[PDB]
């Protein structure tokens, strides 16, 4: 049969209509404490907590003064001296705004990149490293206790065209980004040359220094490949050391750089294989800028389709997939899922819509 | 035969192929994805015992002080029939936006980039626009011959899989080809973004793999090879014109007259060695002299001296008598492992031995006994014979230097009259050729050649977008920089017009007939400098060494700070 | 006095302090060196050999910015007084020299920098 | 064959 099964257990819509792009539950927080989630969309970030059962209590909201803003992407993070939470949520007019939801203010803004920001990240072991990707073809990690630029992971076998996302690896070793290009490309920051430049940002001080940081501007990637996808690659993250990356050929698609065999950290730039283990497919999500998401343990996998359909994969199922998904529709869900995003112990799902509306499915007791 | 016969038949072996290679892996992909969630385990694991470690006071809500009638609200409505939620709306303020830009790389001189005859990408512009005029986006297509990456019928392909097609599409086929010129045709017509069926035969040529590499003369297995080969690599490879082997700039190879010397000078006698020479029981300069005086038209009484000689040494000894001709004592002293004496033994052993048996794009002539007349590339080209051409060092088509005192900036100069700096091995007078590391200089017709340019600012423009600004005040008619970008082909440039057409701004700026520079992808600050058509600046195409490179001017003397624009004529 | 200036590579502001601007001598285009070093391994049926004195060439001529032929003996003199440490530890000297000829066949160099560049790179050993 | 939308549709 399938797993894991769940029920809606509420929806509900914002005031302004226009699109929830972005979806995310912060699993910073303690254990025994509200799971919490933002979603942006218009001109505005929400912070939502669930309750146990289908209650979600609006929390706080927060409005671009800017009429024009669009926030595309929020992702959670933390102050690791007064153990705050801190959101981060950037937009179309390329800004990324950092909102401190126990000050409830804007403390800070980096105004660096040309055009707008597709997906916003964050490095699983430093609390401090924001990895902005961009409709610009540059990639920019930045060391957020510092105000510095580290890295800027673009030029001459950079993207092409526009950066739709990118995700760390679980240790945060490197990153494997994609975009318009129909090109997948993966950036190693393990090297000395990176670390380097990540210890000298923390040690870099403006007051101390009449100099700028000397921002690594890395032209080359460790890997590129163009043979998975057919049409512009829209989200990608890393299932260990294999490649779950989706375009629009109804299907997310299980890959590894070189030969079956060959080992991801043994793969050199000049590599020109890759293997395709397996492909999750799904139906009916031709538009691009649709996301997956998956729980912490990753063990499920979860697309929300541009009809309202949720489909959820089991990733402890060997062999293809082929069968057989978990898919969960409502009589009222309509508009496009932009994205799902789990809550850390995989009991609660959100996912939001295009119509602005957020719906809450739970699993089973 | 049948056209669409092949096109059927790849088309199933292509699906037989990918169900046999699946099954096969089926297998080990299940102990890959096991082994992989082994790996996933430990890495969340660590992760997650280090979100034990973090205690993050996550949640906090707040609605005093009580709202002062001055804020707007967010509500929120629920399916639940939970009474609509009301919060307080906070004003993230005031951030300058910065003006739009793509990223580009940095360059100094330009950079030549070939063809691509398939777009890999379909621009998104279209959802705001709503598919009107949905007829751009067709003949965007057009151009390309309607090839657009990734664009079939067949649903996917990689390299282990395609060298499979073609041996499961030989085996298929009486045999042999044995590798066919028919079937290249078939997988590329199934395969648009891959072809052409040319492409797709070089593609296979280097995934099967080593002849011709001559191997290392510095290692253990370097063998006795003749001069050419021994220098088929640098020959072949090295620009004669930028200095560079595989340079970026300049796409055609050695001429090959190039890298053939006038073999005088000089011939001179020069002796002793000293002492262990090659002497001087006749047949030591007689019969070496002799030798190459019998080997050129168209005694030796001691018995030679035994020593052995590696691949190597014997290579090195070929090469050098190439280019010392018969100086023994030079060629000793250079092999080093070797004596006069030796060297000329072997020479009389290997005499001994026998052989097994409108403006253009300047690109330089070789025509070697036979003179620069109304056949020669240049002089159709209506070009100078150059520095780099392979014709006499009297022909009538080379351009002179100047013999200019000093700056050379007037129409006197010779140069600056035809629309080229002056060239550093010719002009010897002004002082183009004079102390280089001193980058300013008496001759004021060479700043493009030299990168020698202003100082410029980058700020928003105070008309639109981007704009540039020079640090350091500057005169009339003065060089401020080069418009240095990609290097073209017309037709290149025309499928990356077209669509900086409809983003309303192109960085195009026409060189010559046979190529265009785009600033685009790559360039150099100066490509900031807006478009007025009151300008303050222009842009002269010269000729540089064989190269034409764009020349930023000023049009009128400039204060400090000021914003650069020039006329887009083209 | 003022008006916000950038930096051309990374877009972030120009604090007053550091215009002063450019203390640096422009340049060498990182990537650029990278690219060749790249397309240089590249070559299938290259020596490997060959392959790395061209590339410590090619870099050689990048890093100082040859314009002119009569430069060249200058410069097979610096690529010897700067690179010819480093050709000595890798076993290339022989190789060296084939680029000494090539570059005489080219017409580049007088044959007197071919002997007196091989008698800077021994006595050095 | 055909070119991506970010919306759909109505
Ligand atoms: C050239 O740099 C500038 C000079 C001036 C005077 N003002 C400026 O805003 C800029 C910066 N602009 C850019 O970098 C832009 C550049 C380089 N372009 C060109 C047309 C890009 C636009 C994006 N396409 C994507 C592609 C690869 F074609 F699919 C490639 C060409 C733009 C188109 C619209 C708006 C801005 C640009
Ligand atoms: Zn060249
Ligand atoms: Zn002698
Ligand atoms: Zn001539
Ligand atoms: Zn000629
Ligand atoms: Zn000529
Ligand atoms: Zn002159
Ligand atoms: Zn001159
Ligand atoms: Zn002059």
């Amino acid at each position: 049969k399938c797993k894991y099964s769940f029920k809606c257990v509420n929806s509900l819509k914002e005031d302004h209509n226009q699109p929830l792009f972005g979806v995310q539950f912060n699993w910073h927080s303690k254990e025994g404490d509200p799971l919490v989630f933002a979603t942006v969309g218009s001109n505005r970030v929400t912070l939502y907590e669930c309750h146990s059962q289908g209650e979600i209590r609006l929390l706080q909201s927060y409005v671009d003064a800017d009429a024009d803003e669009n926030f595309y992407t929020c992702a959670w993070t933390y102050d690791s001296n007064t153990s705050h939470p801190l959101l981060a949520v950037a937009g179309s007019r390329g800004i990324i705004r950092i909102i401190n939801p126990i000050t409830m203010q804007c403390i800070k803004h980096y105004v660096g990149h040309g055009n707008a920001i597709n997906e916003l990240k964050f490095h699983p072991r430093d609390p401090n490293l924001l990895l902005s990707v961009s409709k610009d073809h540059a990639l920019r990690l930045w060391n957020i206790q510092t105000d510095t630029l580290v890295a800027i992971f673009g030029g001459v076998e950079g993207h092409r065209d526009e950066v739709l996302s990118a995700d760390y690896d679980l240790l945060g070793e490197k990153i494997m980004s994609c975009g318009m290009d129909h090109s997948l490309k993966l950036w190693r920051i393990n090297s000395k040359r990176m670390m380097n430049a990540i210890k000298e940002s923390y040690d870099y001080n403006p007051n101390k220094t009449n100099r700028p940081f000397i921002s690594q501007k890395i032209h080359f990637p460790d890997f590129s490949t163009r043979d998975i996808h057919r049409n512009y690659v829209d989200c990608v993250r890393w299932l260990g050391d294999l490649i779950l990356s989706k375009s629009c050929e109804n299907a997310i698609v299980c890959w590894k750089p070189g030969k079956m065999e060959d080992d991801i950290d043994k793969i050199k730039p000049s590599e020109s294989n890759v293997t395709i283990l397996g492909r999750f497919d799904y139906s009916q999500c031709d538009i691009w800028y649709m996301r997956f998401s998956m729980d912490f343990w990753q063990k499920m996998l979860a697309l929300g389709n541009q009809v309202g359909k949720l489909y959820v994969w089991d990733l402890e199922v060997e062999d293809p997939h082929k069968a057989k998904c978990t898919t969960l529709t409502h009589h009222k869900c309509g508009a496009a899922i932009r994205q799902t995003s789990f809550s850390r112990d995989s009991s609660i799902l959100i996912a939001v819509c295009d119509d602005a509306s957020i719906w809450r499915w739970d699993r089973l007791r | 035969k049948g056209p669409v016969c092949w096109r059927k038949r790849v088309k199933s072996e292509y699906m037989r192929l990918r169900q046999l290679k699946r099954f096969r892996r089926a297998d080990e992909v299940k102990s890959m994805f096991s082994s992989n969630r082994q790996k996933i385990l430990e890495r969340t694991e660590i992760l997650n015992q280090e979100w034990k470690q973090r205690r993050i006071q996550p949640v906090h809500i707040l609605t005093s002080v009580s709202s002062l009638r001055g804020t707007r609200e967010c509500s929120v409505t629920s399916d639940l029939d939970f009474p609509t939620q009301v919060i307080p709306l906070k004003t993230l303020n005031a951030v300058a936006s910065v003006p739009i830009m793509y990223s580009w790389s940095p360059l100094q001189q330009n950079f030549m980039v070939e063809d691509e005859t398939v777009l890999h990408n379909i621009p998104y512009m279209g959802d705001e626009v709503l598919d009107q005029d949905g007829t751009f986006i067709e003949e965007l297509i057009k151009n390309y011959d309607g090839k657009v990456h990734g664009d079939r019928e067949c649903g996917f392909i990689n390299d282990e899989i395609f060298v499979e097609l073609v041996n499961a599409l030989g085996q298929y086929n009486e045999s042999r080809p044995p590798r066919s010129d028919k079937i290249f045709e078939a997988i590329s017509s199934m395969f648009p973004d891959k072809g052409t069926a040319e492409e797709l035969k070089e593609k296979y040529k280097e995934l099967t793999q080593p002849p011709e590499c001559t191997p290392n003369i510095d290692g253990p297995n370097a063998k006795s090879v003749q001069r050419e080969q021994s220098l088929h690599s640098f020959h072949t490879l090295f620009c004669r014109r930028c200095f560079k082997y595989d340079c970026f700039l300049h796409p055609f190879h050695a001429t090959p007259n190039t890298y053939k010397r006038k073999n005088t000078e000089t011939a001179l006698d020069n002796k002793p060695c000293g002492p262990q020479c090659y002497q001087h029981l006749e047949g030591a300069k007689e019969f070496a002299a002799a030798l190459t005086a019998e080997r050129i038209k168209t005694p030796n009484i001691e018995p030679p001296e035994n020593v052995e000689w590696s691949g190597a040494e014997a290579s090195m000894f070929r090469v050098l008598i190439g280019t010392y001709y018969d100086n023994f004592c030079a060629i000793a002293r250079l092999i080093g492992t070797k004596t006069c004496r030796q060297v000329y033994e072997f020479r009389v052993k290997e005499s001994s031995i026998i052989a097994p048996a409108h403006v253009y794009n300047y690109q330089p002539c070789d025509h070697p006994r036979q003179p620069c007349d109304s056949s020669c590339p240049c002089v159709i080209a209506q070009n100078f014979c150059e520095k780099f051409c392979q014709c006499s060092s009297e022909c009538q088509n080379r351009f002179p230097g100047c013999r200019c005192k000093a700056q050379c900036n007037t129409k006197q100069c010779p140069c600056y009259l035809a629309v080229r700096e002056c060239d550093p091995d010719l002009c010897l007078t002004c002082g183009a050729a004079d102390h280089w590391d001193s980058k300013n200089v008496s001759c004021k017709n060479c700043s493009i050649q030299r990168g020698s340019k202003k100082h410029l600012l980058l700020a928003p423009s105070d008309v639109a977008g981007w704009g540039i600004f020079i640090k350091d005040p500057v005169q009339k008619n003065e060089f401020i920089s080069e418009y240095c970008g990609e290097i073209i082909s017309q037709d290149e440039a025309d499928r990356r017009g077209k669509v900086y057409d409809k983003y309303m701004c192109s960085f195009l700026f026409n060189l010559n007939n046979d190529f265009v520079v785009d600033a685009t992808r790559k360039g150099n600050k100066i490509r900031f400098a807006n478009h007025s058509v009151n300008p303050n600046c222009y842009a002269k195409v010269m000729m540089v060494n064989g190269d034409h490179r764009i020349g930023i001017f000023a049009k009128r003397a400039i204060q400090t700070g000021e914003e650069l624009f020039f006329d887009y004529r083209y | 006095h003022n008006r916000l200036y950038f930096h051309s590579d990374t877009c972030l502001p120009l604090r007053p302090q550091e215009m002063e601007v450019d203390s640096e001598d422009e340049k060498d285009p990182e990537w650029l060196r990278e690219k060749t070093i790249t397309q240089i391994e590249e070559f299938s049926d290259v020596n490997e050999g060959e392959k790395e004195v061209m590339k410590l060439w090619n870099l050689h001529v990048m890093k100082h910015g040859f314009i002119a032929d009569n430069q060249m003996n200058h410069a097979c003199m610096l690529f010897v007084e700067n690179y010819g440490q480093k050709i000595i530890k890798k076993n290339l000297c022989r190789n060296f020299m084939l680029h000494l000829v090539s570059m005489h066949d080219f017409n580049l160099i007088s044959i007197m920098s071919i002997d007196k560049a091989v008698t800077k790179l021994r006595e050095m050993q | 064959l055909q070119a991506q939308r970010k919306f759909a549709q109505s």
